[PDB]
């Protein structure tokens, strides 16, 4: 029975909802930025391009990490899905880490959320994925402490699947983001 | 016999007025027609009754005809299509804004009152050449020298010529508000910063037939007193005019302005009301 | 799982259309130029119906027929065993309320409070994750 | 000058005539008086944000140099209270803050504590309005406060709180708002209230965690 999987159908429509809301943010960045004439980046601000590949470079490496550990899950071994998902949470934490280091050396220089109109849409639109990729990190824990307590099932496979391409399109996002807002400005 | 058709649409002081109530009432014709003839066909299918003689036969079961399908489908694009061409063609009528004016008024809106400005006169007889002040704005606002300033105690009243060209440029101090004058048949919203909000906050109307007073309301959600933003508009000959500018340009309040022209110096239509809190208060 | 798919595929189509005629049609002929919040919203809602129905039309071009898109199917063929679907559970209300929490707290302006929330839905959301899953007891 | 200062007042179309008149007499409608107050209830209520009106601490309107020149405006028409300026020009930030620590503190505990707090926190008033935090307060803003008493708060003339004494007091709310807590996490600043939550949701929680762990249940 069950030809089609009910909690892939269930998750991907959920992430295209969430498609939406990442759709309001950026609408919302979009905008004052058209009303920014000239040096649009204000006064104080400068992005650091050679810190902000680095992490991006680290997101699509845990991407292909995830990826490894679902074709670990697809055959009914537990413990390469365990290594796999450590290696990935561990890279999705140095992530967020670098993103931290990087919002507190641009708010000690300048821009922060009520200083001006940049700086609110910026910590805004890259906050809400930190937030998301915050989630993530936690589904990656709530699956492996899952996998400790119990007899691997095709319910288990099902689990890491979709917890693996809600982390792929957490790691898409972040390649929009990141390339409209320090490629395109 | 049209003013019952009009569903109490005022008669328009203004050529434009007048094609958007002749665009009305043509609209409300046709839907009329449209609405007694689905409520004709309803009664009539309520007389299908389930007769005492219907033995133990059902209905016919027909179900799927076809190009009735293809024939109401294709009837309402008909009618949406003829009445968007006309709606195209009245709202270009509406908006023209020729470059040459003859009254220039800047309308600011604030919280719970109004301020009017008379930008610039310029009569095309060859007359009048007025003009604003600007030197103190230092920044989207207008300001100017003859500025008609309305209070709690006292309604703002626009004194303005009859049979001329008139444009308003309109502006916010904080929040958004509704420059609506029925009479005019018209209305538009007065936002704080209209040029970094693409807005066209700048519209003229042709002409003023009649004369005498009119009522202004506040059409936006303000805060407390939105529904105490009244203001009145009254519409003289232009040699009233000049003498009504000239007892300005000599300082003078709007009241004594107005007693110098022998009109009632207060507003008319509307009545400047407390700020009310309540029938048992007490006073 | 076709039917499925070309309602997906049909939105996808005219949302995609709608999109790239409100841009051109900004770009041109409106009083600031490019809209940039309408079309930012009808390009992504072209995207979310992409995504599903892609996802739909792959699965749908490797999957048997069922017995729920075939006519002339019996209700013998269904015949079978079908999924978990689980009895009673209380966890829920529980979520709900961390929820809650949490928003009065943003609401009202209390860190303290929204920590308290977070924690609280971390902890339920657990125990509705690990529900179905915990063994018996080690004693 | 007082000329763009009275243009500040008579041209705020929007701000001031309309609530306290030409004349600032006062309207009987809207707004009080406004005729013996000086510079120093100008400099308080417009830098906090709570004047022109339509009532919480929010974000002036008016700052470049004609907050000065309305207080002048207001302090022409009837003598009052000035903002204390050092001699430089600017208005005073470290020059206002007293030395004595410990007479400060008494008279915070006599005059002020009663209403906001022992540290500076807020405090609830009757039928609604409640005394703010006193944190985001500056110290000339401090001391204007004092000086002309806002709305519920009583008038501390200079006469019966000398200037010294002020400063006293200003060292004091500056010492205690700003100082770190050689405890641990401060707990809101209030008494055993959020000490009895905390024992109850982390302690006792614990407490009761770890007897689930090590007893049996069934
Ligand atoms: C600011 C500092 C100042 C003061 C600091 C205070 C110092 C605090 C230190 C105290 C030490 C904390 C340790 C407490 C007990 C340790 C438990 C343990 O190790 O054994 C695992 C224990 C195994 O239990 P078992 O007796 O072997 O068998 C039970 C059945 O098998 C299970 O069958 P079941 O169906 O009965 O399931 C029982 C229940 C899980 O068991 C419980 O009942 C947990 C609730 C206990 C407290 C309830 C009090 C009232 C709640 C309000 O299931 C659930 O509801 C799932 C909830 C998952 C909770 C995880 C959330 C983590 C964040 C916590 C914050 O499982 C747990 O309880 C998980 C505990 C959380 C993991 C440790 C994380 C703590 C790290 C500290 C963070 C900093
Ligand atoms: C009057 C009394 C007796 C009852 C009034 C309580 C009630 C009216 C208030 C909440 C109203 C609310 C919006 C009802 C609807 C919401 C509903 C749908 C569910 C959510 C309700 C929840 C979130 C209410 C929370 C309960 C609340 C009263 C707990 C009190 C905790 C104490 C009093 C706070 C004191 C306090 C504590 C405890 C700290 O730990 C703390 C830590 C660090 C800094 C400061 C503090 C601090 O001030
Ligand atoms: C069981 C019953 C009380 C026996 C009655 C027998 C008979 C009727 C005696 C007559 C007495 C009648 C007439 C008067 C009652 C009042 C009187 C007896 C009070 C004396 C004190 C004493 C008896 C306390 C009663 C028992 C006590 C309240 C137990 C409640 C807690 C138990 C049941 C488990 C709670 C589990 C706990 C770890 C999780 C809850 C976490 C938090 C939300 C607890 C709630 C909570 C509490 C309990 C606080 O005390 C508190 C204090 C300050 C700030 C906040 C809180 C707070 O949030
Ligand atoms: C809404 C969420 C918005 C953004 C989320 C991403 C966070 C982005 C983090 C960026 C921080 C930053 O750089 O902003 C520097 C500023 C300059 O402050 P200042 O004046 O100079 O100094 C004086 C300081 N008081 O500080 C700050 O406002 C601190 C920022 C506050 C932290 C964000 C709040 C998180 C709340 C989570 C909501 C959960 C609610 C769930 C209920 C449904
Ligand atoms: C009608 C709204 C309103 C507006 C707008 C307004 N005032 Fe006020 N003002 C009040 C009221 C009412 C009070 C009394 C304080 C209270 O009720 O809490 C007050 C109090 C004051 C006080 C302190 C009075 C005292 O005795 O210490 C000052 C100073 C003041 N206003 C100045 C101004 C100035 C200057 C402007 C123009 C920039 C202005 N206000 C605009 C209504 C207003
Ligand atoms: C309960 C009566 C009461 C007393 C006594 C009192 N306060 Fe106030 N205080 C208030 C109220 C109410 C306000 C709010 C003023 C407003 O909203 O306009 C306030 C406002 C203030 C502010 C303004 C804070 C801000 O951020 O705007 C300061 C500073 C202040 N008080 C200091 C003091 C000092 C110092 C004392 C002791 C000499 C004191 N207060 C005594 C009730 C009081
Ligand atoms: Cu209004």
């Amino acid at each position: 029975l069950n030809r089609p999987n009910m909690v892939s159908v269930g998750t991907i429509v959920w992430l295209s909802s969430e498609l939406m809301f990442f759709a309001g943010l950026f609408a919302m960045y979009f905008t004052a930025r058209a009303q920014a004439g000239g040096a649009w980046p204000p006064e104080p601000t400068e992005l650091n391009l050679a810190l902000a590949v680095p992490v991006t470079l680290v997101l699509i490496a845990s991407s292909f990490t995830c990826q490894m550990g679902v074709f670990a899950a697809e055959r009914g071994d537990v413990f390469g899905l365990r290594r796999w998902y450590v290696i990935t949470f561990l890279m999705g934490l140095f992530f967020v880490l670098g993103q931290g280091y990087e919002y507190i050396h641009l708010v000690e220089h300048g821009t922060t959320i009520p200083g001006s109109a940049y700086g609110s849409v910026f910590y805004l639109a890259t906050g809400f994925h930190g937030l998301h990729v915050i989630g993530g990190l936690v589904a990656f824990v709530l699956l492996l402490a899952r996998t400790k307590m119990s007899k691997f099932t095709p319910a288990q496979a099902t689990a890491a699947i979709v917890v693996s391409y809600y982390w792929h399109f957490v790691d898409i996002v972040w390649i929009a983001l990141f390339a409209t807002i320090y490629f395109v400005r | 016999w049209s003013d019952a058709l009009a569903l109490g649409w005022p008669t328009g002081i203004t050529p434009e007025a007048k094609l958007n109530r002749e665009l009305w009432i043509g609209s409300v014709i046709a839907s009329f027609a449209v609405g007694a003839i689905v409520w004709g066909l309803i009664f009539w299918t309520s007389a299908f009754h389930r007769k005492k003689a219907t033995d133990t036969e059902l209905p016919r079961q027909f179900g799927y005809n076809m190009p009735l399908e293809l024939t109401l489908t294709v009837i309402p694009f008909l009618i949406i299509s003829v009445l968007f061409y006309f709606t195209v063609v009245v709202q270009e009528r509406m908006m023209h804004k020729d470059p040459n004016p003859e009254v220039v008024i800047d309308v600011t809106a604030f919280q719970w009152n109004w301020k009017f400005g008379y930008q610039k006169i310029a009569f095309a007889d060859g007359s009048f050449d007025y003009d604003g002040a600007d030197p103190e704005r230092k920044t989207y606002l207008n300001f100017d020298k003859i500025e008609t300033l309305g209070t709690s105690s006292e309604i703002p009243v626009l004194v303005l010529p009859a049979g001329k060209r008139i444009e308003f440029v309109l502006n916010s101090a904080d929040v958004i508000h509704g420059f609506w004058v029925p009479e005019f048949l018209f209305k538009r919203d007065v936002l704080p910063e209209p040029k970094a909000n693409n807005s066209d906050n700048v519209f003229q109307v042709s002409e003023i037939q009649q004369t005498g007073a009119f009522v202004g309301r506040c059409t936006e959600m303000c805060g407390t007193f939105h529904a105490m933003m009244n203001f009145e508009v009254r519409v003289v000959e232009p040699n009233d005019f000049k003498a009504y500018i000239d007892q300005r340009n000599a300082g003078k309040t709007n009241a004594e302005a107005l007693a110098a022209i022998n009109q009632p110096p207060l507003a008319i239509t509307t009545e400047p009301f407390e700020s009310r809190r309540g029938e048992l208060v007490p006073q | 799982m076709h039917i499925e798919a070309r309602l997906f595929e049909i939105l996808t189509a005219f949302f995609a259309l709608a999109a790239v005629v409100y841009a051109v049609l900004t770009a041109m002929f409106a009083t600031g130029g490019v809209e940039w919040a309408g079309t930012t919203a009808l390009v992504l809602t072209t995207g979310l119906t992409l995504i599903t129905g892609t996802f739909f039309r792959f699965v749908a071009r490797r999957l048997d027929t069922r017995p729920e898109d075939y006519e002339d199917a019996e209700i013998s063929d269904g015949a079978g065993e079908l999924g978990f679907f689980a009895p009673h559970s209380w966890w829920p209300i529980l979520i709900s309320l961390s929820f809650s929490t949490a928003a009065v707290g943003a609401a009202l302006w209390l860190p303290w409070l929204i920590a308290a929330g977070v924690a609280f839905v971390i902890t339920s959301v657990c125990g509705l994750v690990f529900e179905y899953y915990w063994g018996p007891e080690k004693h | 000058s007082s000329a763009l200062l009275r243009t500040g007042k008579q041209l705020f179309d929007t701000s001031c005539v309309s609530c306290h008149g030409a004349n600032l007499q006062g309207v009987p409608d809207h707004g009080p008086s406004l005729i013996g107050v000086g510079e120093a209830a100008v400099y308080f209520q417009v830098s906090t944000g709570r004047m022109p009106a339509m009532a919480p601490r929010k974000d002036p309107i008016f700052d470049e140099a004609q907050i000065d020149a309305i207080g002048a405006y207001v302090q022409a028409n009837g003598g009052g209270p000035t903002v204390v300026r050092n001699p430089d020009g600017s208005i005073a930030t470290q020059s206002l803050r007293g030395n004595d620590l410990g007479r400060g503190g008494d008279l915070f505990r006599l005059n002020c504590a009663s209403c906001h707090n022992f540290t500076g926190k807020g405090g609830a008033l009757s039928s609604g309005k409640y005394a703010p935090d006193l944190a985001p307060a500056n110290e000339q803003q401090i001391l204007t406060a004092m000086l002309t008493g806002p709305q519920n708060m009583p008038k501390f003339s200079n006469r019966q709180l000398s200037f010294e004494a002020k400063k006293d007091i200003i060292a004091y709310v500056k010492v205690a708002t700003e100082a770190r807590q050689p405890g641990g996490y401060l707990l809101g600043g209030f008494g055993p209230a959020p000490e009895g939550m905390a024992m109850w949701i982390i302690g006792m929680v614990a407490a009761i965690g770890l007897a689930l762990w090590i007893g049996a249940r069934s």
